[PDB]
C-alpha cells in the first residue's frame, strides 16, 4: 500500500514520465534547464550582494556618537520645559522620543508633562501643528 | 516440519486440508461431517509418511493397513481408496523402487511418449507400473532432453540442468535417496569483479543490491497499486517498469536539487533586499551626523532651538543606529543560513556509471534466473511461482544430472533416434508418424490408443512446424503456446588441469562495461572435484552468443579471468564446450516464462488433454487422445526439473484413470 522507503512513485508523475516515446527524456531535460537557470540566478545575485557589501565597507563606526548618562530628574527646568514643546513639535505623541531629546525624564514624566501644561503650552495647538505636517 | 503433518509438507500437500484433487476421487467424504475428513486425512498423511521414510521400496496398500492403528485402521476400503489414490497420482510409488508385487502378467492400453526428457520418463515409469504398453520416441541419441551432461576423461559438468533447488517440499528429494546424486550445497556468496578485473567494495556491493531489491519492490508497487499493467493497448513488462521506476528516482533528485537552489535564491534575495534598506540607511546616517556635527559648530551659549537642533539631531542619529544594528545582526543569521544550505546539498546523481554497471549485473542475474530479457517478462505474473519455493540450500549434482533419466530409462521401450514427424488422433485412436534422424527417408508408424506429447514449448513454437498434428490442434491450444514465452540460456564449461581460483568460493561475477553485454560471460560457477569453470551466458546477450565461435567465446571468458586472477595464473584450457539451446532443434530454447500479456493460466491450457471429433455422424463424445507433459504444463513449477517430473507425473495418472478406470472414486 505504501512504496519502499527513499522510492518515489506517483501516479502524476507515472502518467507524464510515460505516454509518450520520449516523455521521459523531455521531462528529465526540463529540470535539467531549470536547475542550471537557478544557478545563473545565484551566481547574478552573489555579484549583487557582493558589490552592496563593499559599499558597506567600514559599518557605521566613524558615524557613531558615545551615549550620555543621567539620571531621570523630576525637576523641570525652564530650559527642559522648552526643549519638550519643541520635541512636541516635532514629535507628535511618540513619548519615547521627547523623553531621549530631554535626557532627564522618564517616558511617564513626559506624559505628565502633557496633562500638567496643557493649557499654558497650548499643547492641542502643537499638535494640530504636527499632525498638519 | 516433522511426523506425519511433515510428510503432507514434504509431498506439497495442507497437512489439515483436502486439496481440490482429493475433492474429486472422495466427494462423499469432503461433503460429510468434518470428523471423517480428519481420518482421510490422517491415513493420507500417514501412508505417504511411509512411502517418504523407505522409497528405496514399494509401500503395498497392505503393508500400508499392516502400520495403521484404530480407530484409522477400522474402514478398510476407505484405507484401500487413499492408498489407490496416492499411488495413481504419483504421491507414492514413483521413480525407482524394488517392486513387492511383480509387473502383471498381461499388458492393457497402448501409449505412444513423444520425448525421452524426464516429464516422459516419469510419465513411462508409472504407466509401466500401472500394467500399460508404453514406448518412447526421441530424436537424440540419447534420454534426458534438456538435461544434458557433458563427459570426457575424469571431467563431468551440465550443460543442461545442474540444481536441485531445495529439498524442502521437492520430489527429487525423493529421487535423490532413489539413484545415487552426490548432492554438494552451494555457498551462496558471490563476489562482483568489475570490467577492470578488480573487486567491487563491500560497501559500494551492498548499497547496490539494496537498490536493485527496492527498484523490484517497486515494480511490484506500480503493478498492483498503482495499476501501470497496459500502456498503449499493450502489456507492460518488467523491463519497462524498472526503466519507469529508475526515471522517477533520477526526477527525484533532479526536484530536490531544484527546491534546495530555490532555497538559496529566496534567502539570497532576503539579504538582498536586506543589504539595499542598510545602504540606504548608511547614506542618511552619514548625512545626519554631517548636520549633527554642524548643529555642534554653533557653540554656546546657545537660544533654546538652537540646542534642541543638536539634541534632536543626536536622538534622531542614534534611533538611525539602533535599526542599522538589527539589519546588521539579520545580516548575520541569513549569511550564516547560506553555509548551512551551501554545505549540505542533496544527492547530485541517482546512479553512478560504476554503481548502474554494477546494478546491471543484478539485472543480468534475474534475466539468468528467468532465462530471458527482462522486456520480455510479465510485470503483474513473472513471479506467480515464488510461493511454491521450496525450502533448504540449493545444491549442485556433481556426478552429472543425467545418472537421473539413464535410471529413469531403465526397464523402458525407448527408440532413440526416432524424430516425429506427425500426430494422427481420432475416436478410434492414434498414429504417430516418425522418421530416423541419421537416414530421413526411413518412416516408422505406431499405432495406439493416446500418445502423450512431452515436445519443447520451443518446438511446438515453430513455424513452419516440424511436427504436424492431425486434425490440427485447436486455437486455444495454439494460442496457448504463442502466448507462452520461451526464453534462453547458455553455459560456458572450461576444463583446466589446475585450479587458479578461490576453492572456497561457489560462484563469482563478472560486471559487463554495458547495459547490451550485461548477460556476456556475466557469472562463473565451481562446483565440480574436478578443476572446472562453468560461464554463464544470459539474457539477450545468450541469442546473439549462439553466432559467435567457441575459440572467440571461450577466448572471452580466459581475457576476464586473467584480469581477475592475473595473466600468468590462467592457463589454455584442456577441454571446452559451449551450449547452443536456441540453436538445437529439439529444444529451441532453454525454459519457459511468463511473458507479457501471458499469465498462469496459459500452464493450465497447455495440460489440457485434447478430444477429437466423433469418427461417424452422430456417434457418442469420444474419449480424450491426445495429452500434453514437460515442464511448460505446470503451473507452479514451471522451468525446472522437479517440474517436468511432477507433470509427467499427472499425466500418468490422468491416462490410467481413462483407460484403466478408477476403482478407488467411489
Ligand atoms: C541451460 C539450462 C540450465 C538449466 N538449469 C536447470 C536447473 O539448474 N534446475 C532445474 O530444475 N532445471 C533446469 N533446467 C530445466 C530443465 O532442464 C528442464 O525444465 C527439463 O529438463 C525439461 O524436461 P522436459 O521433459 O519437459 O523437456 P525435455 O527434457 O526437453 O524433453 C523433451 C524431449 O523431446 C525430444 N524431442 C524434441 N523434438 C522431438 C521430435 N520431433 N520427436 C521426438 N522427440 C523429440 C527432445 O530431444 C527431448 O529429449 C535448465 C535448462 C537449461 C537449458
Amino acid at each position: 500500500r505504501k512504496p519502499p522507503k527513499g522510492m518515489f512513485l506517483s501516479q502524476e508523475d507515472v502518467e507524464a514520465v510515460s505516454a509518450n516515446a520520449t516523455a521521459a527524456t523531455t521531462v528529465l531535460r526540463q529540470l535539467d534547464m531549470e536547475l542550471v537557470s537557478v544557478k545563473r540566478q545565484i551566481q547574478n545575485i552573489k555579484q549583487t550582494n557582493s558589490a552592496l557589501k563593499e559599499k558597506l565597507d567600514g559599518g557605521i563606526e566613524p558615524y557613531r556618537l558615545p551615549e550620555v548618562i543621567q539620571k531621570c530628574n523630576a525637576r523641570w527646568t525652564t530650559e527642559e520645559q522648552l526643549l519638550a514643546v519643541q520635541a512636541i513639535r516635532k514629535y507628535g505623541r511618540d513619548f519615547q522620543a521627547i523623553s531621549d531629546v530631554i535626557g532627564n525624564k522618564s517616558v511617564v514624566q513626559v506624559k505628565n508633562f502633557f496633562v500638567n501644561y496643557r493649557r499654558r503650552f497650548n499643547i492641542d495647538e502643537v499638535l494640530q501643528e504636527w499632525e498638519a505636517e | 516440519p516433522s511426523g506425519v503433518e511433515g510428510a503432507a509438507f514434504q509431498s506439497r500437500l495442507p497437512h489439515d486440508r483436502m486439496t481440490s484433487q482429493e475433492a474429486a476421487c472422495f466427494p462423499d467424504i469432503i461433503s460429510g461431517p468434518q470428523q471423517t475428513q480428519k481420518v482421510f486425512l490422517f491415513i493420507r498423511n500417514r501412508t505417504l509418511q511411509l512411502w517418504l521414510d523407505n522409497p528405496k521400496i514399494q509401500l503395498t496398500f497392505e503393508a500400508t493397513l499392516q502400520q495403521l492403528e484404530a480407530p484409522y485402521n477400522s474402514d478398510t476400503v476407505l484405507v484401500h481408496r487413499v492408498h489407490s489414490y496416492l499411488e495413481r497420482h504419483g504421491l507414492i510409488n514413483f521413480g525407482i523402487y524394488k517392486r513387492i508385487k511383480p509387473l502383471p502378467t498381461k499388458k492393457t492400453g497402448k501409449v505412444i511418449i513423444i520425448g525421452s526428457g524426464v516429464s516422459g520418463l516419469a510419465a513411462a515409469r508409472q504407466l509401466q507400473s500401472f500394467g500399460m504398453d508404453v514406448t518412447l520416441l526421441e530424436a537424440r541419441d540419447r534420454v534426458g532432453g534438456r538435461v544434458a551432461t557433458f563427459r570426457k576423461g575424469n571431467y563431468v559438468a551440465d550443460l543442461g540442468a545442474m540444481v536441485v533447488t531445495g529439498l524442502g517440499g521437492n520430489p527429487m528429494a525423493v529421487v535423490s535417496k532413489q539413484v545415487n546424486m552426490e548432492l554438494a550445497k552451494i555457498k551462496q556468496k558471490c563476489p562482483l569483479y568489475e570490467a577492470n578485473g578488480q573487486a567491487v567494495p563491500k560497501e559500494k556491493d551492498e548499497m547496490v543490491e539494496q537498490e536493485f531489491n527496492r527498484l523490484l519492490e517497486a515494480t511490484s508497487y506500480l503493478s498492483h497499486q498503482l495499476d501501470f499493467n497496459v500502456l498503449n493497448n499493450k502489456p507492460v513488462s518488467l523491463g519497462q517498469a524498472l526503466e519507469v521506476v529508475i526515471q522517477l528516482q533520477e526526477k527525484h533528485v533532479k526536484d530536490e536539487q531544484i527546491e534546495h537552489w530555490k532555497k538559496i535564491v529566496k534567502t539570497q534575495e532576503e539579504l538582498k533586499e536586506l543589504l539595499n534598506k542598510m545602504v540606504n540607511l548608511k547614506e542618511k546616517i552619514k548625512e545626519l551626523h554631517q548636520q549633527y556635527k554642524e548643529a555642534s559648530e554653533v557653540k554656546p551659549p546657545r537660544d533654546i532651538t538652537a540646542e534642541f537642533l543638536v539634541k534632536s539631531k543626536h536622538r534622531d542619529l542614534t534611533a538611525l543606529c539602533k535599526e542599522y544594528d538589527e539589519l546588521a545582526e539579520t545580516q548575520g543569521k541569513l549569511e550564516e543560513k547560506l553555509q548551512e544550505l551551501e554545505a549540505n546539498p542533496p544527492s547530485d546523481v541517482y546512479l553512478s556509471s560504476r554503481d548502474r554497471q554494477i546494478l546491471d549485473w543484478h539485472f543480468a542475474n534475474l534475466e539468468f534466473a528467468n532465462a530471458t530479457p527482462l522486456s520480455t517478462l510479465s510485470l503483474k505474473h513473472w513471479d506467480q511461482d515464488d510461493d511454491f519455493e521450496f525450502t533448504g540450500s540449493h545444491l549442485t549434482v556433481r556426478n552429472g544430472y543425467s545418472c537421473v533419466p539413464v535410471a529413469l530409462a531403465e526397464g523402458l521401450d525407448i527408440k532413440l533416434n526416432t524424430a516425429v514427424r506427425q500426430v494422427r488422433y481420432t475416436a478410434s485412436g492414434c498414429e504417430v508418424i516418425a522418421v530416423n534422424t541419421r537416414s530421413t527417408s526411413q518412416t516408422f508408424i505406431y499405432k495406439c490408443d493416446a500418445v502423450l506429447c512431452t515436445l519443447p514449448l520451443g518446438v511446438l513454437k515453430q513455424q513452419p512446424p516440424a511436427v504436424q498434428f492431425v486434425p490440427p490442434l485447436p486455437e486455444w491450444k495454439t494460442s496457448a503456446v504463442q502466448r507462452m514465452g520461451f526464453g534462453n540460456l547458455n553455459k560456458v564449461v572450461l576444463c583446466f588441469d589446475r585450479v587458479f581460483w578461490d576453492p572456497s568460493v561457489n560462484l563469482f561475477g563478472h560486471v559487463g562495461s554495458t547495459t547490451a553485454s550485461r548477460g556476456e560471460l556475466f557469472l562463473f560457477w565451481n562446483l565440480y572435484k574436478a578443476p572446472i569453470l562453468l560461464a554463464l551466458v544470459a539474457g539477450e546477450a545468450a541469442g546473439i552468443m549462439e553466432n559467435i565461435s567457441d575459440d572467440v567465446i571461450v577466448g572471452r571468458c580466459l581475457a576476464i579471468l586473467k584480469g581477475i586472477f592475473g595473466s600468468s595464473a590462467v592457463p589454455q584450457p584442456k577441454e571446452t564446450v559451449v551450449s547452443r539451446w536456441r540453436a538445437d532443434p529439439w529444444a529451441r530454447g532453454s525454459h519457459s516464462y511468463v511473458a507479457a500479456g501471458s499469465s498462469g493460466n496459459d500452464y493450465d491450457l497447455m495440460a489440457q488433454p485434447i478430444t477429437p471429433g466423433p469418427s461417424i455422424p452422430g456417434a457418442p463424445q469420444p474419449i480424450p487422445r491426445l495429452f500434453f507433459a514437460g515442464e511448460h504444463t505446470i503451473r507452479n513449477y514451471p522451468a525446472t526439473v522437479h517440474g517436468a517430473l511432477l507433470s509427467g507425473l499427472r499425466e500418468a495418472g490422468r491416462i490410467a484413470d481413462q483407460f484403466l478406470g478408477a476403482m478407488y472414486t467411489l
